[PDB]
């Protein structure tokens, strides 16, 4: 019914209602990285 | 350095790269 990763979270799982798999995957994510001049320049950023 | 290829790296370094290999 359930299929799992090696952390033992959720990779797959049946749909309940109509046998057929459907795949896990977690929504994006990321570190945010912030590329600034000193603030004694200015306070212009640029986000990574 | 090899001109011909992808990446300007000498015969001897391919062979090095080729040798060393979530959520
Ligand atoms: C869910 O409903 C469908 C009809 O739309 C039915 O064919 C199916 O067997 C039902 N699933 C379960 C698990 O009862
Ligand atoms: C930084 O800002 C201060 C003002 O608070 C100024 O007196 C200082 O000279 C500045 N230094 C540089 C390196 O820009």
């Amino acid at each position: 019914q359930f299929g799992r990763d090696i952390a033992d979270t959720t990779d797959a799982v049946r749909d309940p209602q109509t046998l057929e798999i459907l795949d896990i995957t977690p929504c994006s994510f990321g570190g945010v990285s912030v590329i600034t001049p000193g603030t004694n320049t200015s306070n212009q950023v640029a986000v990574l | 350095p090899d001109p011909s290829k992808p990446s300007k790296r000498s015969f001897i370094e391919d062979l090095l790269f080729n040798k060393v290999t979530k959520f």
